[PDB]
């Protein structure tokens, strides 16, 4: 039920998403080990992901959370990188996409830094890098990230070392 | 097989406290609380 619609680079929506990607790159403490060494991206394509069934699934849950949090969904746009991205856009997020060894428990993780999510495109810790060259810092192979609407509701603040 | 958010809470906000330039990370425990709105295809670029 999923349709992907290309956005034009001349579209304000395209440019807005690109700017959020580019502006939230940062340096990482692993020196680039997991996600590669870079200060910016070459954006090749941005597509809108459309699925009526999955959208209604999301809004149904959002309404539950909003009402439980006294009419506040606390909805954000956040990045997510994953080897399972192709499965996520067709079937939706579920337990198969969670991080059991995550700092904050077995749940599904999202980032404000695009470069943080880039560290997970090829798996936890960058896995073995791109399929073709086995290079976590590959500058040739095309990568994909999701930019997702996320309902936080009442969010527990955990300071992290 | 998957975890639960703190009681009374719907998510966790992981906020880096040492690296002042690092932004937050977030965890949800129900997949229905996220929708994949954009798919972005890209390359990382080698610094000049
Ligand atoms: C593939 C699974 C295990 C991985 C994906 C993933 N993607 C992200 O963008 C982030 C972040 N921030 C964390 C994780 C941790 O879980
Ligand atoms: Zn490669």
């Amino acid at each position: 039920g999923t349709i992907l619609i290309d956005l034009s680079p001349d579209d304000k929506e395209f440019q807005s998403v690109e700017e959020e990607m580019q502006s939230t790159v940062r340096e990482h403490r692993d020196g680039g080990h997991a996600g590669g060494i870079f200060n910016r991206y070459n954006i090749l394509k941005i597509q809108k992901v459309c699925n009526k069934k999955l959208w209604e699934r999301y809004t149904h849950r959002r309404k539950e959370v909003s009402e439980e949090n006294h009419n506040h969904a606390n909805e954000r746009m956040l990045f997510h990188g994953s080897p399972f991205v192709n499965a996520i856009i067709h079937k939706g997020f579920d337990e198969r996409h969670a991080y059991i060894g995550g700092m904050f428990g077995a749940g599904i993780y999202f980032a404000e830094n695009s470069s943080k999510s880039n560290q997970y495109v090829y798996g936890i810790g960058g896995g073995t890098g791109c399929p073709v060259h086995k290079d976590r810092s590959c500058y040739i192979c095309h990568r994909q990230l999701l930019f997702c609407r996320v309902t936080l509701g009442k969010s527990f603040l955990q300071f992290s070392a | 097989k998957m975890a639960h958010s703190p009681p009374g809470h719907h998510s966790v906000t992981g906020r880096p406290s040492v690296n002042g330039l690092a932004l937050a990370e977030y965890v949800i425990y129900r997949g229905e609380q996220a929708y994949p709105e954009y798919l972005i295809t890209y390359q990382i670029m080698r610094p000049e």
